[PDB]
This record gives structure tokens, C-alpha cells and sequence, in this order.
């Protein structure tokens, strides 16, 4: 039986992205679903009865469905400019976290931070990738990711060295008040 | 029977030099201790952030130019998202009750392996979506049974309702919107030789967009 | 395992010339193939729609112009516009679940036969309109352990949550307002010798008015 | 099978003398019958009321000119109201179901002899706060399961589903919350040689007052 | 103009499509040209082609093979009627 | 009930229509019945038959034999989109 239309074929000059930028930004995506599942694992743990910080566990489910946005802009991207007509189920794989416990706030804030650094790193080199490709510079690819993915991965960087920073000058006396005050901060809250 | 307060005394004495408090936590009702009910909650928040993914591959694929079925995408997206947000809130229920989430769990409930795949007619793909909702339903039902009826030391209600309210009323509605949709698609396959089968999946899509 | 995915799979393979697609329907947990349930809650919609058409014609009788009671016939008008509302809810489950609405479905639960009869006097419609709720409410304990406990390969969750959310808490409620109604009556009748009786049943027919 | 309609008719007749009608009651389901649900749920009215007034005397020591812990008082005096408002709760449901409140009934549940005292530092006050309210919770399973599966010739789904909604939902919250607050002030007291104790009780303290 | 008529609409989207296309080369050319002259590498102007210019050629495009692609799957068995639901529907109108 | 199935939405309508036309035939009886009876002309009861019965009767059926001749005549040729499409603007939704 015919259960699908035979397809038709439209002109496809339009469709310009070549491959070496292409497969950077596959690969890509599947960093930012990476990072998304870390972020998860983050949260799990501090919403533990035993670790009980709500104020990181929402700041990383937040982080967590912040990288799953990131992660569909990308395709958005792609399918924009005329790709993923096939190959896409190979774009992504769930897989458990590598890490999936912290000492406290302070070292989760680094690692998150560590995370966020290596994202910037391959932003940048997706970029070069994209740019340097010596038969087709993908002017407007290049820009979309320096002007709106690396704009994101500055500030956020900036924030969580702050954030790491502030703490860890309470823990050398002060590790469970200083966690407990600045936990309730992340949620607004001001003892 | 050990229970917080007798740990307190115990550990609070000028005789302890630490303070372990191993009763002092949310466990109750000997949650995860005995029954399969704790690890296969794990594995169901597993199952809904896998198939978020799949669902979110699945709203891209027609999305791209050739298919271009908005409709049929936004469908995606959503169960894509109810998928994501079910899977934060299991993990949550998870914790809420004194256990700790493991993303390697595993369930015991034998489950053929069938890889999903994202490309697909419109048929297929909504063959596959009332496949795997109906799949996350019978889990529900699963988890559900050995919550309350397969271990005779095992009895959590909180599990149950939680299931009830939560995973299993919307299950059935979802189900039966996604057969439905079926049904239709086959009647435009199959009705006056399948003549009106183009027209009838733009139609359609059009609806869903309406109706999503 | 059969799946919608692989009947469509198969169906829409060059070599076929049909479509069954037997899987691509809403039927989940194996819900219609063990057990009572789906049967039972077919007999269910049937004995509210009887009911429905039983209550309406004792808030006919309490109508005419020789009994005149527009608190006792208001009173039977709610029971049979909740039964009518109960009767159309119930068939849509029915169908939501994948089956089909049979009227001629009978319960296995063994019930006497006794014939409703419209015409009585106040204490006598009250103790009927009691003894025809707890009936329904019995029924609704009944498929909810047909649904989850009386068969080793039948748990269906679903069926169990519809009826604790739509019948069961509500039956309760209903039960002890009848049950207060008839003690009211019985005080009527006995206190002083029965000598408050007529204009007793006059003012509780107005509180009725005010109440139901 | 006898019925309130079978018994009016009976007593209502030129040969009887009297208006026993025992079937005109709001007992249905044969609750109170079989099993020990219906005691069940006499005792555990009493056991809220007995808490009440434990969470009462807590709230009232944490409000002395000594502890002045506005926020530990809070906690106490919220716990305590709930439980006042559940004892009497109960005792509508025990007596909506055709049953009468005995303040004297006890559990079958085996549950050791601990006094309450309301003289307690904050953690010794918290660790008893938790294991109460674990023991409101597994009473809770307990009943839901002597309704639902522990008798042959049992089966109330009715007072399952209330347990459900009305205790079980909350009591994971609950125990989460004050599992939660035994786990910041154990590490209050561990942390840095229990250096900032003092402090940390006093922004803890203002920390329920605003939550709480 | 160098064209007047087109066959339907399929056609008259594949033309458009064809001419945001050409449109979307020439404007790259323009970047090269700007950005890539030994003496002055113009940053602002590029910038502004990328950034305005690309962006509404790229989502256009997008747009217009989309439209094609949908109108022209029923054109091999629903030309008169599939064109007339599509054009209403340009106009927000659902029949 | 008699009859459980309909081969389709035409077939559920004719037989509304049918039915109802039995129930007009039937109020129209009752009429003669309470009309000629010899020995007592119901005014009353006739004239309500006649203005709220039969009115609400005549619309219907004329209604119910509009809705099947439009859908019928999309059975010969699309008996699965003319159904689907009918049905939805049951709903008031145009697709
Ligand atoms: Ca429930
Ligand atoms: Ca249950
Ligand atoms: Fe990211
Ligand atoms: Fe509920």
C-alpha cells in the first residue's frame, strides 16, 4: 500500500552550508545535550534530602533546560538553511553523566564554570571551522554564533567565577553557614 | 527501632565524636528497601528524558524544508517538552522521598529494543509516537502494581497517587488522541484508492496546528 | 510484540493490498483481553442511564398536583441529570480506552431483581433513592477490584484513578445526605406519636427546595 | 439481602408497632463489617488529636523568654493546627460513612512507647518533629493498606482514595521539609568544629519565620 | 521585468525562491568585496550586511522553499483545489 | 437500541432523518388523536404540538437533509477528506 506521498524536489542553490561547518556544528549539538545531562545531575544532587541546597538545585535544572534551548537553536539553525532532510537521528545520543556527585556548592560552581569554559573553547572552534573553510566562509553562520552563543557564554562564564569566588572565601571557617546563606540568596531569599 | 531522635540523643552525647544521624532523612514507609518500586522510579525519569530527545528529533525532522509540516511538529515538540518537564519533576519525586537519582538505572520490566527513529512518513511517525506513549503508560502501570500489589512487604501509596494523579489520568488522553490521529491517516490512505492522500495530509496538518 | 509502528510497516510494504493496522488503536495494558473491566464499565453506563430514566419519573410524580412536593421532585431531577451526565461520560471512557459501548451488556455482579417503582410515599422514595445509590456505589468498589486486585494478569490503574475521582469520592457524599434523610423522616414519624407529620413533611419539602 | 426500602415497607405496614429501619443508615461496602479500617480510622483521629496538643506544647516552649525562637514556634503551631483540623476532618469522614468516633479506640499497629516532651534543643526538637509525622505517614499506609488489600473480604477504595488525598500527598512534603532542616543544622553543628552554631540557630530561626 | 507569467504558483515561489537566492550570493560577494580589500577592511558595513542584510535573506528563503515544497505536493493530483485552499490561506483565511 | 453501526456519517444522518421523520408522522397523530376525539377537542394540547413540537420536528429534518446531501456528494469521490473536513466543521473548526 502507498502510505506516503511521493516527494517532490524544489531548487536547492539556496542551500549553501558546506561540510566541514556542518559537522562542527553537529558536533555541537550534541555537546550542548551533553552539558544539558550534567546540569540534570547537578540538580539531582543537590536536591538530596542529605545535601538539601534548593537554592543550586534550581540553578541547575535551570542551567540544565538553558542547555537543552541552546541545543535546539542549533538545529533550528540547520534546518534554516536547508539541512537535516536526513541524518538526523544520528544527531543526538542520551547518555548518563560522567559526574553525578559534588563535595558542595563551591566545587559543583567550578565544574560548571570548567563545563561552560570548554563550551566557549568549542563555540570558537566551530567558528574557525565555519570561517576558514577555504572554499565557502559562512559569513552569517559566523556571526549568529559569536554575537549570540559566545555573547551568552561570556556573561554566563563571569557569573559563575563570581559566584564561585564569593563562596569559597566563606568555606575556610564558615562552610555550613556561609553555604546555607548563600543557597538561600540563589533563590532570592535574604535571611 | 531506630528512628532520628533516638540517633540524636545518642550522637549528641559527650560521649560521640560525630554526628552520623542515619535515620534522620526522608525515608519512610521503608522506601527502596524493599521491591523494585525506588529503582524503577529512576528508570522511568530515564525513560522520559530519553524519549524527550527522540520526540525533539522527531518535531526537527519535520520541520526541515522538504517535509514542512508545522503541524506535525509542533505535535513533536510538545510531548518533547512534557517529557522534559516530567523527567525534572520524577527526579524531584525521587529525592522528595529520601533516595538518590541514577541516571545508569536500569528497569526490570522486559522491554523489547526497538531504536527510534526520527525520519518517517507522517503515518509511521504517529504509529511510533502511540507506541511509545502506550509504553510509558504500561510502565506506569507497572511501577504502580509493584507499589502496591506485587511485594507482600512492599505497600506505598504515595507512589501510587502520584502515578495516578500525575503520569496515568493524561496517559489515556494522549493515547486516544494519537489513535485517533491514526485512524485518520489510514482512512486517507485507504478511502477511494488513496486519491486525496496529498491534499488530505496538508489538511491535517493544518488541524494539528489548530488543535495541538 | 505487536506494534502499530511494525503493522504500518508491514501494511504499507509494496507486497500488501490492504491496511488493517490491528495495533493502531487505543488499546493499552492489555485493557478488554483480561478480566471483567471493560465489560463491567459498559454494564455500568447501562444501569446509570436505567437510573437516570428511574429518578426522572419520580421527580415526575412528585410533581403532580395531588403530592405537589417541589422539594422531593427537585431533589430526583439532580439524581437524573447527574445520572443522564454520567451515563454519556461513561461511554466516552469506553471509547477513550479503545473499546466499543455495548448496551446490552449485562454485570457479572450479582444483584437481586427488584423493579423501581415511582409511585411511594416520602420515607419510602428517600429509602429507594438510598438503597439505588449505595447499588451504584457498590458497583464502583466492584470494577475498581475487577481493575485492580481479583485478577493475576489484570491492572489497570487507569480505570481504578476515573473511578475514585469521578464516582467514589461523590458517592459518599450522596449516601450519608440520603441516610440523613430518611433519619429526618423517621423522627417525623415516631417523635410525639407522628402527630408533627404532615406539616413536618411540609417544611422539609421547603428545606429540600433550599438545599438540593 | 436486606434493604432500607425492604425494611420501610416491613415497618411501615398496619402490623408493626415501631421504625427500627437498621438498613436506612450510610453504611455501604459492609464498612465496619470486616477488617479493621473503620477502627483504623477512629484511632488515627485520636492520634492527630494527641499530636496536636504535643506540637501545641512544643510551639509554646520555643516561645519562652529563654528560646525565643519565633520560628521554631511557628513551625510547632502550624504543625498543630493541621493536626486539629485533621482530627476533626476524620471524625466527619468516620461518621460520613454510617460508623460513630470512639475516643478510646486503639491501633492494632504495633508502635513502641515514646513520651513526647516539648523541652528540647532545636535539632532533639526537629529529629521528634520528623519521626511523628513519619509515623502519621506510615499509619496512613497502613490503613490504606487493611482497606484495599490486607483482607479477603475487604475492599474500600473510598477511604483509600481519601487517605490519598487528603494525607498521603502531603506527608511526603512534610517529612521532606523537616528531613531537610535536620540535615542544615547537623551540618551547622559539624562544620568548622561547630564554630558558627550560635549564628547559624539564629539565621535559621528567621529563615522558618519566613518560610514556614 | 524579464518575466511576466508564471504557470502557478508553484512556479512563481520557485522563481522567488531562485531570486532571494541570487540575492543571498550577491550580498555575500558585497561582505568579500568589503571586508577583503588589502587597504580597508570595512568591519562596520559587514557587520551590517551580515547581520541585517543575511538574516532576512536566510529566513526568506526558508519561508519560500517551505511554501514550495508544501503547494507542490498537490500539484500532481489537486492543482485547482490545493492551490485555491494555499491562496486563501496566504490571506489568513480558512476555508 | 436497535441498530449500533452506520457504515458512515451519510448513513448516521439518513437514518437521523428517518427517525425523525417517524416522530413528526407520530405528533401528528397524537394531534388527530386529541383533535377528533368526539367527545372532547383538546384545544390546548393540539395548539402546543402544533407550534412547539412540530416547529422544532420541520427544522430538524430540514437541517438533518441538508447536512446528508452535502456530505454525499463527497462519497463518490472523497469519502475520506469530504468526512473529515464535514466532521470538523461540526466542531466549528475550519481547517
Ligand atoms: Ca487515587
Ligand atoms: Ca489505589
Ligand atoms: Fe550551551
Ligand atoms: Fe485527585
Amino acid at each position: 500500500t502507498q502510505c506516503n506521498v511521493n516527494p517532490v524536489q524544489i531548487p536547492k542553490d539556496w542551500i549553501t552550508m558546506h561540510r566541514s561547518c556542518r559537522n562542527s556544528m553537529r558536533q555541537q549539538i550534541q555537546m550542548e545535550v551533553g552539558a544539558s545531562l550534567q546540569y540534570l545531575a547537578m540538580g539531582a544532587h543537590f536536591s538530596k534530602d542529605v545535601v538539601n541546597r534548593p537554592g543550586f538545585a534550581q540553578l541547575f535544572f535551570d542551567a540544565a533546560s538553558e542547555e537543552r534551548e541552546h541545543a535546539m537553536k542549533l538545529i533550528e539553525y540547520l534546518l534554516m538553511r536547508g539541512e537535516l532532510t536526513n541524518d538526523v537521528s544520528s544527531l543526538l545520543q542520551v547518555r548518563p553523566p560522567t559526574r553525578s556527585s559534588w563535595k558542595g556548592g563551591v566545587e559543583a560552581l567550578e565544574h560548571a564554570l570548567s563545563m561552560e569554559s570548554d563550551v566557549t573553547k568549542s563555540i570558537r572552534n566551530v567558528i574557525k571551522a565555519c570561517e576558514d573553510d577555504s572554499e565557502f566562509n559562512d559569513y552569517h553562520l559566523v556571526d549568529y554564533l559569536t554575537g549570540d552563543f559566545l555573547e551568552e557564554q561570556y556573561k554566563g562564564q563571569r557569573d559563575l567565577a563570581g559566584k564561585a569566588s564569593t563562596l569559597k572565601k566563606l568555606m575556610d571557617r564558615h562552610e555550613a553557614l556561609g553555604e546555607f546563606i548563600f543557597d538561600k540568596k540563589l533563590l532570592g531569599i535574604d535571611v | 527501632a531506630d528512628t532520628c531522635y533516638n540517633d540524636v540523643a545518642l550522637d549528641c552525647g559527650i560521649t560521640s565524636n560525630s554526628l552520623a544521624l542515619p535515620r534522620c532523612n526522608a525515608v519512610y514507609g521503608e522506601y527502596g528497601s524493599h521491591g523494585n518500586v525506588a529503582t524503577e522510579l529512576q528508570a522511568y525519569a530515564k525513560l522520559h528524558l530519553e524519549r524527550s530527545y527522540d520526540y525533539l528529533l522527531s518535531a526537527a525532522y519535520f520541520n526541515n524544508y522538504q517535509t514542512n509540516r508545522a503541524g506535525f511538529s509542533k505535535l513533536f515538540k510538545k510531548l518533547s517538552d512534557e517529557a522534559w518537564s516530567k523527567t525534572i519533576d520524577i527526579i524531584k519525586h525521587v529525592t522528595k522521598r529520601g533516595d538518590k537519582m541514577n541516571f545508569d538505572q536500569h528497569s526490570t520490566m522486559k522491554t523489547e529494543r526497538k531504536n527510534y527513529t526520527a525520519e518517517n512518513h507522517e503515518l509511521e511517525a504517529l504509529a511510533k509516537a502511540l507506541d511509545t506513549q502506550k509504553e510509558l503508560a504500561e510502565r506506569a502501570f507497572y511501577i504502580h502494581r509493584e507499589a502496591t500489589r506485587n511485594s507482600q512487604h512492599l505497600h506505598d501509596p504515595e507512589i501510587a497517587q502520584y502515578l495516578e494523579e500525575e503520569f496515568i489520568e493524561d496517559h489515556a488522553e494522549k493515547i486516544r488522541t494519537l489513535a485517533g490521529h491514526t485512524s485518520d491517516l489510514k482512512k486517507f490512505i485507504t478511502a477511494n484508492n488513496g486519491h486525496d492522500l496529498s491534499l488530505a495530509l496538508y489538511v491535517f496538518d493544518e488541524y494539528l496546528q489548530k488543535t495541538v
